[PDB]
């Protein structure tokens, strides 16, 4: 949904976890969100990543190799769809 | 009276499998009652009951056979001592498995065992790990009345792997059962009758079949041997490391049984999850690489052309001037296919740091979509293959890449009748295939319900199909990846308590590397490119990079890439480091140091961080648990190790298609696969078993 | 308990393996199974130069094989944590006695 | 010696008294073994408290005491002419270790 | 057997055999008193402390087990008192009832580390003065942790530097099926 | 040989290999052999029984000696 | 009658001469081996090296091998 | 080098050396370090072949193999450097003797193996021992020698490292064992010219860690004549200073002008007239060692040091020293 994130970012990684009571809205906002936010950004490496207990967090590396990581720990989907856009604005 | 019984647990921790705790059958092993499902043969339900009943040719991966009787418990009410490998467990049966009876029987048996058998016992390459010896040493008489002419048999050719002594083989059949079912090529056969009997090809025909190396742990007796284990080597000498393999991307479980600082002998290891009990004779012969051509020490290049074996620093620092002397994008990262996950990582993070964005594995081609973890994993696990009905390999010619993987799918073809279908170039199967078309337009017949095929996939209740990563090469990739999920949706292949839905790979980084986001953008890069890095990467196209270019080769052993590289790094091999790896089916095993790195070798890890301080880079982790934590923050599926971790995203995110194209049918991807890395080429087995073709 | 054991510092930084060896795969006898052993991973054994014989240099090349098997893991990671060694305990493999019977080879095709 | 160590504070109070003990003995060691011109006694003492804090942190009383016995093991082989003196004497950053070995 | 009647029912606290030499494996508390007892008694009258056998099993969790020898040379019977002593427990010393205790102890002490109460002069008797370790543990590798001894120019000196051997081939001639 | 240059650094001496591959093979009359060792049972190797099916001779693992079928 | 030393007794008699046997070295001749049979060497144990043995490493043997068991590139 | 192991006294180090000098009081240390570090020794010896059994052990089974060889004899020097990658070199004599001169023990010699090793091809490594302070024009002609002994291993073959260690004290040395064993003329120690000699002496245990460190230091190196001095610049009665600290003696001193001490060594300076006897090895009055106790030269100019080996020297009181408590 936020289409300016191919020419800011080199990669966003999300580790939400498979079926764990939290990071269940990490999986909502990637069931809703990832369809068209890679149609949107059709070579941007938006790593969805599973794990058995890891909180879910929200990476972005930048240029030069920097990393902001951005816990989801209780953010629901558009709180977490704000946490990226955040990430994307502090890239550009 | 209050006494302390012994808890008789399982022989060997044997997950005793019920199909349901409903009919769980309850018999008495030496009074002892043990409840075992429906179905146990005798043997079975004593292996419930911690009693180890002598075998010799009842293998419980292969049929049951009634050979030989080495096994004879007397259960109750029988006139004669019941063979236990086949007799299933009645309810109420009591099973005597010490009774005078039984340990005379089994005295008489291990009597004719060793009666027509030769004194070869010195000579035979299996002396202290035999089945014959263990048992006459342990349940067989202590002295033999036969004193006459034994029978003796000629030695049959079976090829470069198999040394053949016919005339120590005991005739249990267990081989040329294995050869029919699970390697499923049946060349080996029972010839003749009687003491006659004579196991093996009856032409001269080398055993062309790979998978069919495991025959040796399969024997009980020395005769089927390792050939390139000839003799180098004892039962007892080898010191034994549960490492696992990267070969092939299937990550087969191993025992690197090393003597010192060399790999005598590779053997596999009871993994059920990945490979049973076997493993590809590219992973058990692919041991003599690990010595031979070996990178020992930093050569870099002088004023001439031919290497100079400077040290550790001199190396290091002319890689690291010459990255500080190149543009950034012009940096590229290539990662070989048996780099592990954690000198992937730290690859990634100093390319990446060094304002590039060009690392990538060796064999993953431009724009894979390593976003979603179900795009390059086996999402059936291994296993799982024994509860498809129908396969779709599409291409993927899963009995050369990722031999056990085909080992899976021959032993659900076997066990349940399953069909498969075949989409891609004409290939040899072992079970029965149903080749369907060469090329994408009969994936796309599949696609649109227009194949006689399509019928199938839809009726049947849990279907598979295999997409093998070597069509990732292709131009359209998306286009075929595409199809294949079209296919998924119409036939209910992924659905919610079976994921049908699997690609293969035939590279084990590539797995690893695919999770760390080590994905290849685009060209124009290793073009226009100005410091390529092989991390042991040999199958990379050097016809690519430019011919000033600065090629840095941290491999272990060279082959191509080292005649082009400006500046050689001696690694370490996969047995002599621990390196965190990734299958097909994202089981992510952690291979253990067998022996030590030869020469002035370092880890892959550790050349990469090296590289990085040198070249000004400050990267934060110093350590092997540090990258470890590093990979938890940028792929944690690669620190929870022996433990699979599915991707719980079906493809119904993948975005859209394109049009897949009718020319370019589906290209084989291993061509040999008796050379498909740099371990396995420099190998001096695999080169000549080019005549097993 | 890992200081008044006398074993030197350098020795209780060591990481081990708290495996159980799984069974020989060329003999098919659970007789050597459930013995959980640390596994000082002990891998710098060069080849002393004058004869064709190998080397070691750790202490503890041989004993976490020889004469040092425990029963359990938790009696071995109670071990290896004792004396403060770095364990990853790495779980046993095990089979799955899956049922299987002598008439499934006499299996009927039909037509 | 019975472990009258139910507690952490009688193990500390017979640790104080192994100190006090080495510390007073200090005189005779430097002088069997002549260290009283390389080492001075605030080195010594000082290297003594090093070793009784280096392990400072053991919540286990017996373990206490079973250091304070090595410990006075050592002593009372230093004390007397049980060991030698070239060892008392000597009793008293990733790169750069990659360039050396692989381990 | 009559000494299994008598003797208190606790100082035999954990287990009891009757054969192979019979034992007593007691609680290292009720040791030195039960070996008061089957010593200065009438119908059990040992008087001789044989050995003293150190035992080191690692998987168990009182690792050592003290196993006392006892001979009686009036009845010409052999008992053996056990005891189960981890790294860190001292047990109680029997140098006052036999007076052969004494550098038996020492030995138990010096090999495995368990210390010994109210034994005078409890010092490592066989391994070398500055020895740290503890040979006949388990856990203690064959070839000594640092355990070469060379000469050098620290002239009419042999250092004690860290070890280094042809490799001790360990041979796993064990075989399944036991 | 290659083999035999690892051991032995002499190589004036016949190397064993040489010195059995130019004994002549035994002819005998069955289709099984005995090749006790030297001569006497006891001081040769464990016996080891040959097939003399095929035609080129079948050597002893043990001792190296050749046996043809001598029909 | 000078520089003699033991071990210059061959072994056809070196069984007669302790006892071993009874058999004189010029009957225990008629079964020394013809194929391998070499002449003694008196243990020429310091006299000079190349007299001396060697092992295939010692620097001193021609022909000091090496034992890497990997062959390097 | 190919170094394949952990640390020493099994590990290899790609080190064959042949210490030249090896059955000397350098020598020992040296060989030690080299074969502690493990590494291959190939120990040339002179004559009674009990002067390297000192050197059999302090290295493991052949990591030192004692060699027999004819200084003036070449064909064996070669035999010696047969299997070798480094080549060091303490071939040095202090008084010259009936058969060798100071030219053919301390120059003629270091140029001859200095070219034999040129001949063979593979040695990396040629360090060159020779005293501090010995350039052309200074009056000992032991370091006339030892300077034209520096300046022909260099032009024969460059890249040759060259130690000058000053003199070197510790057990069995040349410079405190004749004071002592002289004190033993009760306390009467004949400090020659007053004291006013300014040397620089260092534990040779020190030496020999520079010696060796310049093998397994990089390229650098080589053909950089070190000086190999020392803490400390002492004088030679202050150096006497320390010997009464350790052996239990009363300092009683006395001062020998430059005449007096070289008429009192002008005997045994006929070595080459008295034939059919050899001279007893002039230990404290030696005149070529007068001449260069005369001039104190011995001290460290601004050339590379033992800073340059990322090495700092041990004292000269306390252990590196404590050789003399055996004289109490
Ligand atoms: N000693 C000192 O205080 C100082 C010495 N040096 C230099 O250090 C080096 C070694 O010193 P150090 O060991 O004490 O010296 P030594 O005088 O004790 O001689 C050491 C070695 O030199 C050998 N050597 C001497 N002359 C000959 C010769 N003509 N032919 C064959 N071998 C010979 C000796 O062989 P053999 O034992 O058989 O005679 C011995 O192996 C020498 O170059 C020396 O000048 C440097 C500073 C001062
Ligand atoms: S298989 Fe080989 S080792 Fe085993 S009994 Fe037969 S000849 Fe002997
Ligand atoms: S060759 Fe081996 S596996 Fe085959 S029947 Fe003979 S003993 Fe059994
Ligand atoms: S194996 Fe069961 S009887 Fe032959
Ligand atoms: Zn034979």
């Amino acid at each position: 949904w936020r289409g300016s994130i191919s020419k800011s970012m080199k990669e966003l990684r999300i580790l939400l976890c498979q079926s764990s009571p939290a990071s269940a809205p990490t999986r909502t906002f990637v069931e809703k969100n990832y369809k068209d936010l890679k149609s949107l950004n059709p070579k941007l490496p938006i790593l969805i990543r599973e794990c058995s207990g890891v909180q879910p967090q929200m990476w972005a590396r930048y240029d030069m190799g920097v990393e902001r990581c951005v816990n989801l720990d209780g953010l629901t989907e558009p709180q977490i769809l704000k946490a990226l856009e955040n990430l994307v604005k502090s890239g550009a | 009276p209050t006494q302390i019984l012994p808890p008789r647990n399982p022989v060997g921790g044997a997950r005793v499998h019920f199909s349901n705790p409903e009919d769980a059958i309850e018999v008495f092993v030496d009074g002892y009652a043990v409840k075992v499902p429906k179905g146990f043969t005798v043997l079975q339900a004593c292996e419930v009951a911690g009693v180890d009943i002598p075998r010799f040719c009842y293998h419980s991966r292969l049929s049951i056979a009634g050979n030989c009787r080495m096994c004879l418990v007397e259960v109750e009410k029988s006139p004669k001592p019941v063979a236990s490998c086949a007799m299933p467990a009645l309810p109420g049966m009591k099973i005597k498995t010490d009774t005078p009876i039984a340990k005379k029987a089994r005295e008489g048996v291990m009597e004719f065992l060793l009666m027509n058998h030769p004194l070869d016992c010195p000579i035979c390459d299996q002396g202290g790990e035999c089945d014959l010896q263990d048992q006459s040493m342990a349940f067989g008489s202590d002295r033999g009345r036969f004193t006459e002419m034994k029978r003796s048999v000629v030695d049959k050719n079976l090829g470069p792997l198999v040394k053949t002594v016919m005339t120590r083989c005991i005739q249990c059949t267990r081989c040329v059962r294995f050869a029919s079912e699970v390697a499923g090529v049946q060349d080996l056969g029972i010839l003749g009758r009687g003491s006659g009997e004579e196991i093996g090809t009856y032409v001269e025909k080398l055993m062309t079949s790979e998978l069919s190396g495991n025959v040796i742990d399969i024997c009980p007796v020395g005769a089927l041997t390792s050939k390139p284990f000839a003799f180098k080597a004892r039962n007892w000498e080898l010191k034994a490391t549960e490492t696992i393999d990267v070969s092939d991307a299937v990550g087969s479980n191993i025992r690197v049984d090393s003597r010192g600082p060399e790999v005598m002998r590779i053997i596999p290891r009871l993994n059920e999850d990945i490979n049973e009990e076997w493993i590809s004779d590219k992973t058990r012969f692919c041991y003599d690489g690990l010595k031979r051509q070996r990178l020992s020490d930093p050569m870099i290049r002088d004023s001439d052309g031919r290497f100079k074996a400077v040290s550790w620093r001199d190396a290091l620092a002319v890689v690291g001037d010459i990255i500080h002397q190149v543009k950034p994008d012009e940096i590229v990262g290539v990662a070989g296919q048996l780099s592990d996950a954690e000198s992937m990582m730290v690859l990634k993070d100093f390319v990446n740091r060094m304002g590039s964005d060009n690392v990538w594995c060796e064999g993953t081609a431009a724009g894979v979509d390593a976003d979603l973890r179900y795009s390059y994993l086996m999402n059936t696990s291994i296993s799982g293959l024994e509860n498809a009905d129908l396969f779709l390999l599409i291409g993927t010619q899963p009995r050369v890449e990722a031999a056990m993987v085909n080992a899976r799918i021959c032993k659900t073809v076997r066990a349940s009748n399953a069909k498969v279908g075949y989409v891609g170039p004409p290939a040899e199967f072992n079970y029965d295939c149903k080749h369907l078309g060469t090329g994408p337009d009969t994936l796309k017949e599949i696609a649109e319900g227009r194949h006689p095929f399509c019928t199938a996939l839809k009726n049947a209740k849990n279907p598979a199909i295999i997409v093998g990563a070597g069509l990732f090469n292709r131009t359209d990739k998306n286009a075929i990846l595409s199809s294949v999920e079209s296919i998924a949706q119409a036939n209910n292949v992924v659905r919610p308590d079976w994921n049908g839905l699997n690609f293969l790979l035939q590279y084990a980084a590539q797995a690893a590397a695919l999770d760390l986001g080590l994905i290849q953008q685009s060209a124009k890069a290793l073009e226009s490119a100005k410091f390529v890095y092989l991390m042991g990467a040999d199958d990379v196209n050097v016809d690519k990079i430019p011919k000033d270019a600065f090629v840095v080769y941290q491999g272990h052993h060279g082959d191509k890439a080292v005649y082009r590289a400006n500046v050689i790094l001696p690694a370490s091999a996969f047995t002599e480091k621990e390196g965190t790896y990734e299958n097909t089916e994202g089981f992510t095993q952690q291979t253990v140091p067998a022996v030590p790195t030869v020469g002035d070798a370092r880890d892959d890890w550790k050349i990469v961080r090296a590289l990085s301080e040198v070249s000004g880079v400050k990267l934060p982790y110093n350590s092997i648990e540090g990258v470890r934590s590093r990979i938890k923050s940028v792929a944690p599926n690669l620190v929870h190790t022996d433990e699979r971790e599915p991707a719980a995203f079906g493809p119904s995110l993948k975005p859209e298609c394109k049009e897949a194209m009718s020319t370019t049918p589906f290209q084989t991807v291993v061509e040999n696969f008796y050379m498909t890395n740099s371990i396995t080429r420099a190998s001096k087995i695999m080169a000549q078993c080019s005549a097993v073709l | 308990i890992g200081k008044v054991s006398g074993i030197p510092e350098e020795h209780l930084s060591r990481k081990v393996i708290i495996y159980s060896p799984a069974r020989t795969a060329t003999q098919s006898g659970s007789g050597k199974l459930g013995k959980w052993k640390i596994n000082f991973v002990s891998t710098l054994k060069w080849e002393n130069p004058l004869m064709g014989w190998t080397s070691t240099g750790d202490p503890y090349a041989n004993v976490g094989d020889s004469a040092l098997a425990f029963d359990s893991e938790e009696a071995a990671k109670s071990f290896a944590e004792r004396h403060g060694w770095d364990y990853k305990v790495k779980k046993p493999n095990t089979p799955l006695l899956k049922v299987k019977s002598y008439s499934d080879n006499f299996k009927w095709k039909g037509n | 010696v019975p472990p009258n160590s139910a507690n952490l504070t009688e193990a500390r109070r017979r640790v104080f008294d192994f100190f006090r003990a080495a510390c007073r003995s200090i005189p005779t060691i430097m002088d069997i073994y002549n260290l009283q011109d390389v080492v001075a006694p605030s080195q010594l003492r000082y290297a003594i408290s090093a070793q009784i804090r280096n392990n400072a942190h053991i919540t286990d009383p017996k373990v206490i005491d079973l250091l304070i016995f090595k410990g006075m093991e050592e002593l009372t082989d230093i004390v007397d002419h049980a060991k030698q003196r070239h060892h008392i004497i000597g009793q008293y950053d990733f790169l750069k270790n990659f360039y050396t070995s692989n381990y | 057997k009559y000494s299994w009647e008598t003797l208190p029912k606790k100082w035999v606290k954990k287990m009891e055999r009757s054969e192979h030499g019979n034992r007593f494996d007691t609680n290292t508390d009720y040791l030195f008193q039960l070996l008061c007892f089957l010593k200065l008694h009438t119908y059990t009258r040992v008087q001789v402390l044989i050995d003293i056998c150190g035992v080191d099993y690692p998987s168990r969790k009182r690792r050592f087990e003290v196993v006392y020898n006892l001979l009686s040379t009036r009845y010409n019977s052999r008992i053996r008192v056990q005891t189960s002593a981890d790294e860190v427990t001292r047990i109680s010393s029997v140098v006052s009832l036999f007076p052969s205790a004494g550098w038996w102890e020492r030995e138990v002490w010096d090999m495995f580390g368990v210390s010994f109460i109210n034994h005078p002069d409890l010092r490592r008797i066989l391994t070398d003065y500055g020895f740290e370790g503890h040979p006949l543990r388990k856990d203690f590798p064959l070839s000594g942790y640092v355990q070469v001894r060379y000469d050098d120019p620290e002239k009419r000196v042999v250092s004690e530097p860290i070890e280094m051997t042809q490799e001790f081939r360990y041979f796993d001639f064990a075989s399944p099926w036991e | 040989g290659n083999h035999t240059a690892k051991w032995m650094q002499d190589r004036s001496k016949k190397s064993p290999m040489e010195l059995i591959s130019e004994v002549p093979p035994i002819k005998v009359d069955g289709r099984i052999v005995a090749c006790e060792g030297d001569t006497n049972p006891a001081l040769g190797h464990p016996i080891e029984f040959i097939c003399l099916d095929l035609n080129e001779p079948a050597i002893c693992k043990y001792c190296g000696l050749r046996y043809v079928q001598d029909h | 009658k000078d520089r003699y030393n033991a071990s210059q007794v061959p072994a056809e008699w070196h069984g007669w001469l302790h006892f071993i046997t009874d058999h004189t070295g010029d009957e225990l001749l008629s079964l020394k081996p013809k194929r391998y049979g070499l002449e003694h060497k008196e243990n020429f144990s310091g006299e000079g090296d190349a007299y001396i043995y060697h092992s295939k490493g010692h620097t001193l043997n021609p022909g000091q091998k090496n034992w890497t068991r990997y062959q390097s590139w | 080098l190919a170094r394949k192991g952990t640390g020493g006294r099994s590990s290899v180090s790609g080190i064959v050396a042949t210490v030249f000098g090896a059955t000397g009081f350098l020598g020992r240390y040296l060989v030690q370090q080299l074969a502690k570090m493990g590494s291959q020794v190939l120990v040339p010896f002179r004559g009674s072949e009990d002067s390297p059994r000192h050197l059999k052990l302090m290295g493991d089974l052949g990591q030192v193999v004692p060699m027999k060889f004819d200084p003036r004899d070449e064909d064996s020097i070669k035999a010696v450097m047969a299997k070798a990658n480094v080549v060091i070199n303490l071939i040095g004599r202090e008084y010259e003797t009936r058969n060798f001169s100071f030219e053919d023990a301390n120059h003629h010699i270091a140029e001859k193996l200095a070219l034999v090793a040129k001949e063979h091809g593979g040695i990396m490594r040629y360090i060159q021992v020779s005293c501090l302070g010995a350039s052309v024009s200074s009056p000992s002609r032991m370091l006339r020698a030892k300077a034209a002994a520096e300046e022909a291993v260099l032009n024969a073959l460059p890249e040759a490292t060259i130690m000058r260690p000053a003199t070197m004290i510790g057990t069995e040395d040349r410079i405190l064992n004749p004071w002592s064993m002289f004190v033993k003329k009760y306390g009467f120690l004949p400090l020659i010219g007053g004291g006013t000699t300014k040397f620089q002496p260092v534990y040779v245990v020190d030496v020999a860690a520079a010696i060796v460190a310049a093998l397994k230091d990089d390229g650098s190196s080589m053909g950089k004549t070190y000086e190999l001095g020392g803490p400390d610049v002492f004088t030679t009665h202050e150096l006497a200073e320390i010997m009464y600290d350790m052996i239990r003696e009363w300092p009683r001193y006395v001062k020998l002008p430059f005449p007096i001490a070289k008429a009192m060594a002008a005997p045994r300076d006929f070595m080459v007239n008295k034939v059919p006897f050899p001279l007893p090895s002039p230990q404290i009055f030696n005149l070529d060692q007068i001449n260069a106790l005369t001039t104190d030269t011995l001290v460290s100019d601004n050339a590379l040091k033992f800073q340059d080996l990322d090495l700092v020297p041990h004292k000269l009181k306390g252990y590196p020293v404590e050789f003399l408590i055996q004289y109490r």
